[PDB]
DNA sequence: AGGTATGGCACTGGCCGTCGTTTT
DNA sequence: AAAACGACGGCCAGTGCCATAC
């Protein structure tokens, strides 16, 4: 309850206090998030990119399209894109009223475009050109970050954003590339965690006797499954690929083979949530990892001669955005909170230090530093603040 | 009287008996029958007169029997408050200077014995002042020391004397030196040596009312005295045509010169470090007492140069009207508000972005040229074939695995192996080669690595650099442009065998093969020099505005626009790529020269608690604004006709489109409550040479042809001055009105010969000769009567050559001596232009110090709040609340009529035509412009005055709208 | 003619994707082409990049949004396009299956009240939060909401989805300031595209007036077959929000100065595909020319994908390979992407690989050699120029970060 | 015998400094 | 290992030309 409260207090999350269920967070039809929610969602998918794709020389961007054309596979209850439009398009004459209640089910089922339901599909009809791009080396990765359309339960959408990686190898080593990617994503989890054992793994097997792999995070209610890996063999390549089957051919070994496939796929909203509650574990604050905590810093002005104080703060608030710092402009608004109030405040919204100017800054230099983990206060010189705050952000990285 | 003889009209009655008694006297029937005569053999006497309305005022008051005696009280009580406080400074015997300078913020007066004693003002009636300023602080004033009949003072800004981490970069009067004092004569006097620098650190002459102080200036006393003409400036300075006597008495400007020729003694001595301009805030607190020695020793020399220049200036220029004009030429003012800021930064983006994208287009060609030293190809390029095509040497000193296992081991490995690599940096030579592999022309277009403001690419080029038209490849009627070391510019015309390195003989003919395709010698103009010995071509000039002997310094200047656009010079990367360039040029030309000038103006901010009540207790007032001014530094005497000299608002662009710095002058705006009123002189110059012509040669208005032309031409009938010329001989009008101001100026027959070549390419150079011949002879006439007479001018460059040739000249009207280094006793017969033209400059000085007077009588006369705002050699503009703007232009009216009158009757005429009695139109209007209805777009306001700021158009009101507005008075009453 | 010869190079490089028949014109303006190949996904990444930095980043007052693909619930009837309906939803007309004959036409009223669409434009959803988000500035009335992402528009053997990726602010402005505004913004972003161009000229505005009256900008570039519309601006006022929340206006009011008004809407739209093609056309194409055949593309340094090549030269593989592995580690992990071109056995000459990374656009060629075993010194090949330099390896990250720092400054 | 002033940039030659090569 | 010198790049003053004003 009081996590969600100041999440929305804080606009983490958006909507209203009735819209504002937990069932509804978990099955992506909630209003959506806050800017503070976007901005923490491309911090954790730019350390996703990062970790991922950068260092590989065999990972590539993929582009698949939100929407499939084409006539479809029948009996299958999903969206369709279909207009009243086109409901009078068919009636080219009135007269074509026969059987007509029926048949046109069958007909929609025929002739209609569909939602994407996930990234798989698209990333296997890129493969046979993408193949000329690494000279047919067999093992290579595609990777896509996308929303992906679900139905739930007068069914509703479920909007999920979903991180993706495809992975292509030789049948020969499918398993050990498997427990590879096992071992790095599950230690990229918990990189961050501030209790790494709330993130656990399992074994698994599909009905067909397929072998895969589950991880999942602990909320306070129960396990709720965040990332799946599963070897599905060959089976799609074969299905979306008939007929001659030596332009499926890749090299290992000197020699052609049909690749096996390899799918990895996680649910960034699910990651957001869990941490969080990670975060959240008589003071009150959201102890986000430096990397992803949305706003580093706040500035804020004390008494005295405003239009002075404002334009140093200025300067010190464009220093701060050249080298890539991300600022809350507090002094805008002349302070009108107690400090307890203003620090109250900065705790719920993660921020990580606040900096106070004041004459005495214009006298000497002095600025008042507070750190978000210590409730520790010092003075400092204006002139090295940036760099203490590269240093601290590098030296929360390379542990 | 309604006419006068002539049948010319003239003052109304009403008018004429106020101003001139009933006595007068007649010309003489002599007089008239030549007058006459002269007018029939010319073709004037008929008569296209169309009578102005007359105009009847009762006006203020006069003094004495005549307007001399009037103008002489004027200027007297004007002045004599401040000549009998500079009385004080030529007999003070001042003490030995202090012993040790004192450290404290202030002002302190020093005793004898030395004793450093706290003052809040140095509350005295005259002084000698000087400011010092460090220049890498701003422009807050440092410190000053200055001199009384009793004391020495010094003061210390605070800004030196504490330390702080930072200070207000806006400016406000807090920050400036106190030295009026609070509400003895108490006129108070300030002189100095380049004064109004030092007057724009005071703080008290920000308030927007006035102030009694004024302030002299040694160097415009100076300039008076024996200054020097520019010429005379750089012959002087390679001394340090045959008469040579004049160098002895005459020098430059600087101070120390000036000490040297009025004191003597021993030289004046310099700080060789210069601190001030290039040191920093730590070397001025540690070197003080050294700088404050050097500040007294300055300000010594300047009091020893005041004493000895006054008796001689108070010789040389006798009437008191000059004196009162020079000290109302010193307090200038400019109000501005917070759209300055605004104009700035909007003009800096404009000049950026245009700059940036002309930038862009030479950088592409320059990258692209690169690909030519492949093979030696370039030396089949008819451009760029004899660049530095060099290369400069480096100098030296002498499967199918499955993933991996231990991934932190190969890490450390490779990472390990780039250190070890890394570390071999001991061999590298100390200075770091700069892009030895790039061609030697290319190289130079490249900053430094070093540089802090280091780009990629070679972004230092421009369209000046000789470099640039190499690269577009500029063509002139299919010739290839080319570089003359002695000749400038030009084009090479290939075809020549006999000679008269690669790309000889071979590209060029081809290239200009194809041109021809496309559509002894073949061709004209500037012709072959030899001297230039290209093998294959002939080399020609480019010719120039001002003939041949000129060199053309870049294609890319103004007079050449047209000929891109006719088609004559042409580019090679095609037909949109040239007139661009040139546009773009065109644009920035202005504010390239300019912007240092008019971005660092100093700016002071005027709190709160300093504005008039009539400005925060208005409609119009705002909060959040800001209300302020500019000083400008104005030298009252700065050439030797006695014009003022000002760096910046004197050579101000007007408003114009097309030009992207333009509207400076429209940021003036007065603040709510006020307004500018002002007005400009029509056809001065023309006029005070005719009436100086009718006064040499009857005494009679409009006895001359000239000065008939200039009072009757009408334009409509075929019988002004410049139809009249292109009537002579076949001349469009608008040529004619260039042969006329060129001859006025003193221009012979190699100008208008020239001229005439270059407006008409039929003509041979003897037809050119000939006509000239004939123009002269009749605008000027024949030199001598036997064996200037019979010209429409002869008589008044007589006149001008009279006063010119005196033992003394002096001004016709006030008497001011000539400069002392051009009279004829210095100088027998050189510089003789100079000396003709300076009877008109300066009698044009004069009239501008008549009008400052009277404006100051009429506005403390009848109470009219108002101020002088500025004045541009022939114009004058004040400030004005609002509610007297309108009998301020009745007074305007007035100093006019009251001057033209003044001018006449010392040259002895009685009366004067009722056509140039009043200004055609006086301005009312909330900013600076040339006419009141402009707008002012321009590039760097597309969207004008009206939109941006609010500022409306104004009014332009002829005499009959103000009597209208006035009922002809100017009591505060109506 | 250039224009296939400059699809022929995109698709050969993969920007493109998909046969030469799916590549026309047309598909490539509707936006129902295949897709973009990877460097095309790398090339709009860049540029949406350098859009949220010019946008976003500075700007005091600009925050983030995020609308949904979706509009959920109940909507107007005789809108024409596709909505989300389904065959399982159909039956509640079946309720008797023996129903037939044209009396059908009721049930378009029934897919009509209760099936959702997706989103046309950004704008919409961005209103919907105006109201949250003005806590977030205390109620100060300047003030953004900014967002990119996907739009569908339909297009026309019936019918096709188009997919535009799209770029919306929407500011809030006191009704005096909106034509201020409006003309603050028309500079900044038409110096914006102009930034990046390598022919500005060919940018370009004009002034438009809408079918009700109210001014507008459009932004055109200049293709060699005509200009396109890129992107548009509108003073929209204060009708729509009105609509958007009907009853008491004491909601709406924000804090202008120390008086309490409703704002004026400003919404500014660019379309950032057509800015990729754009921009693609702009970097590619008088003996300087005529006998310059070389094929290039200069596209500016912020936005080309692949910044530098590592090649190795002939000697012992293990060294040179190590110390590669070294410098790929170092670039990536201070953010300059790398080819790994010494990964494929060197079957081409040097010729043919300056050609290939001219095509791709690559700044940077560096070549290891044993040489640099000994003294650490490197060859490095500019594409501007085609010049080559020496340079020691000690130095070549601090050398490429100023280079890529200060192209911004150009 | 075209007048009086202001100021900018591009270019050239002369000079002192210091770092690397030939030396007590 | 202190000391001698030579070549080269950096700094400034001076000359030339173009752009503003009346």
């Amino acid at each position: 309850e009081a996590l969600l409260e100041i999440c929305q207090r804080r606009h983490f999350l958006s909507g209203s206090k009735q819209q504002l269920s937990r069932d509804s967070l978990l099955s992506g039809c909630h209003p959506g998030f806050g800017p503070l929610g976007v901005e923490l969602r491309k911090n954790l998918a730019a350390e996703w990119w990062t970790s991922v794709v950068v260092f590989r020389e065999q990972v590539f961007p993929v582009d698949a399209l939100h929407h499939k054309p084409g006539p479809l596979l029948p009996g299958d209850s999903a969206f369709r894109l279909v207009s009243a439009e086109t409901l009078r398009e068919i009636l080219q004459d009135k007269e074509l009223s026969k059987e007509q209640l029926v048949a046109f089910l069958e007909n929609v089922l025929k002739t209609s475009g569909k939602l994407r339901e996930n990234l798989l599909h698209g990333a296997l009809e890129h493969y046979v050109n993408c193949l000329d791009l690494v000279n047919k080396r067999l093992p290579y990765g595609l990777a896509q970050i996308g929303v992906c359309f679900h139905p739930v339960f007068v069914k509703s959408i479920g909007e999920k954003t979903e991180a993706s990686l495809v992975w292509f190898t030789p049948p020969r080593t499918s398993n050990q590339w498997l427990d590879f990617w096992l071992r790095h994503r599950l230690q990229w989890w918990r990189k961050f965690a501030m209790s790494p054992s709330n993130f656990s793994s399992s074994d698994c097997q599909d009905e067909e006797g397929r072998k895969g792999n589950k991880l999942y995070y602990n909320f306070p209610w129960g396990k709720e499954l965040i990332e799946t890996l599963w070897n599905l063999g060959d089976h799609e390549l074969l299905h979306m690929y008939p007929g001659n089957v030596s332009k499926l051919h890749g090299r290992d070994g000197r020699k052609n083979v049909v690749p096996c496939v390899l799918s990895v796929n996680g649910d960034l909203d699910r990651g957001m949530l869990a941490y969080l509650y990670d975060s959240f574990q008589h003071r009150k604050v959201l102890k986000l990892h430096p990397c992803l905590a949305p706003i580093k810093v706040a500035l804020d002005v004390g008494r005295g001669p405003t239009l002075e104080l404002r334009q140093v703060c200025q300067g010190l608030f464009n220093e701060l955005l050249e080298n890539g710092i991300s600022v809350w402009p507090g002094y805008l608004e002349t302070m009108q909170s107690s400090l307890e109030q203003l620090y109250s405040k900065y705790d719920e919204m993660s921020i990580l230090f606040t900096v106070l100017v004041t004459e005495t800054t214009l006298e000497n230099g002095l600025i008042h530093l507070r750190s978000r983990d210590t409730t520790m206060k010092e003075m400092m010189h204006i002139s090295k603040l940036k760099d203490f705050l590269i240093k601290y952000i590098s030296s929360a990285k390379n542990v | 009287l309604r006419h006068n003889p002539l049948d010319i009209q003239m003052l109304s009655r009403g008018l004429h008996e106020q101003i001139f008694g009933q006595g007068g006297e007649m010309p003489g029937e002599a007089a008239v029958r030549r007058s006459v005569e002269h007018l029939q053999k010319h073709g004037l006497w008929g008569q296209p007169a169309v009578p102005l309305p007359d105009v009847e005022l009762r006006l203020p008051p006069l003094y004495g029997d005549n307007l001399d005696q009037h103008f002489r009280l004027l200027a007297q009580k004007q002045s004599l408050p401040y000549l009998e406080a500079a009385n004080l400074l030529l007999q003070a015997q001042l003490p030995p200077k202090p012993p040790a300078w004192a450290w404290a913020e202030g002002w302190t007066r020093y005793g004898p014995e030395g004793e450093a004693v706290p003052v809040a003002i140095p509350e005295e009636r005259a002084l000698v002042f000087d400011v010092e300023v460090c220049l890498a602080e701003g422009t807050c004033p440092t410190l000053a020391v200055a001199i009384s009949p009793s004391a020495w003072y010094s003061w210390c800004s605070q800004r030196l004397v504490e330390e702080r981490y930072s200070w207000t970069s806006q400016l406000s009067p807090a920050d400036l030196i106190p030295l009026e004092v609070p509400t003895d004569w108490q006129e108070q006097l300030v002189v100095g040596h380049n004064v109004s620098f030092d007057r724009a650190h005071i703080r008290e002459q920000y308030l927007i009312q006035g102030s009694r102080m004024r302030f002299l200036d040694t160097m415009s006393m100076h300039m008076a005295i024996s200054g020097l003409s520019s010429f005379q400036r750089s012959l002087w300075i390679a001394a340090k045509i045959s008469s040579w006597d004049w160098l002895d008495i005459s020098s430059v400007n600087s101070l120390a010169e000036v000490h040297r020729l009025y004191v003597g003694g021993p030289p004046l001595e310099k700080e060789p470090r210069e601190l001030f301009v290039k040191g920093t805030m730590k070397d001025i607190r540690e070197n003080f007492q050294d700088l404050m020695q050097y500040c007294a020793q300055d300000v010594w020399a300047t009091h020893e140069v005041f004493q000895q220049q006054l008796p001689l200036f108070l010789e040389r220029c006798p009437h008191p009207v000059t004196l009162a004009g020079m000290l109302e030429m010193g307090v200038s003012y400019l109000p501005v508000n917070q759209n300055w800021e605004r104009y700035l930064a909007e003009a800096q983006g404009t000049y950026e972005e245009l700059q940036r994208e002309m930038k862009k287009s030479l950088m592409d060609l320059a990258n692209d040229a690169c690909q030519l030293l492949s093979g030696e190809r370039y030396k089949e390029d008819p451009w760029l074939w004899d660049l530095e095509w060099d290369l400069q040497e480096f100098k030296q000193k002498k499967l199918g695995p499955c993933s991996e296992e231990e991934e932190f081991q190969q890490d450390v490995m490779a990472r390990a192996c780039l250190q070890k690599l890394k570390g071999t940096t001991e061999l590298l030579p100390k200075r770091p080669q700069h892009l030895p592999g790039h061609p030697g022309w290319y190289r130079k277009l490249c900053p430094r690595l070093d540089d802090p403001a280091w780009t990629p690419g070679p972004s230092l080029l421009s369209l000046q650099m000789r470099v640039t038209p190499k690269l577009m490849a500029l063509t002139w009627d299919g010739f290839p442009l080319h570089y003359s070391e002695r000749h400038g510019w030009g084009y090479l015309v290939p075809g020549r065998r006999d000679n008269l390195v690669v790309c000889p003989y071979r590209a060029i003919e081809s290239l200009y093969r194809k041109h021809c395709l496309e559509q002894p010698s073949y061709h004209h103009g500037n012709g072959p020099y030899n001297d230039v010995d290209i093998p294959g071509c002939w080399f020609f000039k480019l010719p120039h505005k001002d003939g041949n002997s000129c060199n053309v310094g870049s294609p890319f200047a103004k007079d050449f626009l047209p000929k891109m656009e006719d088609g004559t010079l042409q580019a090679g990367p095609g037909g949109a790529s040239g007139p661009r360039a040139l546009e773009i040029n065109k644009m920035i030309s202005f504010w390239r020269n300019a912007h240092k000038r008019i971005s660092s103006q100093m700016v002071v901010w005027l709190p709160r608690s300093a504005l008039p009540r009539a400005v925060i207790r208005h409609p119009d007032y705002d909060e959040e604004g800001l209300y302020g001014a500019i000083l400008p530094q104005v030298v009252t005497a700065g050439t030797i006709t006695r014009r003022a000299v000002e760096p910046t608002w004197l050579t101000a662009s007007n408003a114009r489109p097309d030009r992207v710095g333009s509207e400076l002058k429209a940021m003036v705006q007065a603040p709510p409550g006020y307004t500018l009123v002002g007005a400009d002189v029509d056809s001065q110059e023309l006029w005070i040479a005719a009436v100086l012509g009718d006064a040499h040669f009857a005494g009679m208005h409009g006895c001359t042809a000239f000065g008939w032309m200039t009072l009757q031409g009408r334009k409509s009938r075929g019988t002004d001055l410049h139809s009249k010329t292109a009537t002579t001989v076949g001349i469009s009008r608008e040529h004619a009105k260039i042969f006329n101001y060129g001859r006025i100026y003193g221009a012979g027959q190699p100008f208008a010969e020239r001229l005439l070549m270059q407006f008409n390419h039929r003509l041979t150079q003897q037809e050119a000769a000939e006509k000239a011949q004939q123009m002269y002879a009749a605008t000027k006439g024949l030199r001598w009567y036997r064996l200037w007479k019979g010209g429409t001018e002869s008589e008044m460059f007589n006149k001008l050559e009279s006063i010119a040739t005196s033992d003394i000249p002096r001004t016709p009207v006030l008497g001011c001596c000539i400069s002392r280094a051009l009279e004829p006793s210095a100088v027998q017969e050189e510089f003789m232009t100079s000396r003709v033209n300076w009877v008109v400059q300066s009698s044009a000085v004069d009239y501008l110090h008549l009008m400052l007077v009277a404006m100051k009588w009429l506005f403390e006369e009848f109470a009219i709040d108002g101020r002088f705002c500025i004045s541009i050699h022939d114009e004058v503009r004040y400030l004005v609340r609002e509610e007297d703007r309108y009998r301020a232009a009745l007074a305007l009216q007035i100093t006019n009529l009251l001057t033209r009158c003044m001018f006449a009757y010392k040259l002895g005429l009685n009366d004067l035509p009722q056509s140039v009695a009043f200004f055609s139109a006086v301005d009312i209007d909330r900013c600076l412009r040339k006419e009141v209805t402009m707008d002012c777009k321009t590039p760097s306001n597309p969207t004008g005055m009206e939109r941006r700021y609010g500022i409306p158009q104004g009014e332009a009101l002829d005499i009959y709208q103000i009597i209208e507005l006035t009922k002809g008075s100017l009591e505060k009453r109506s």
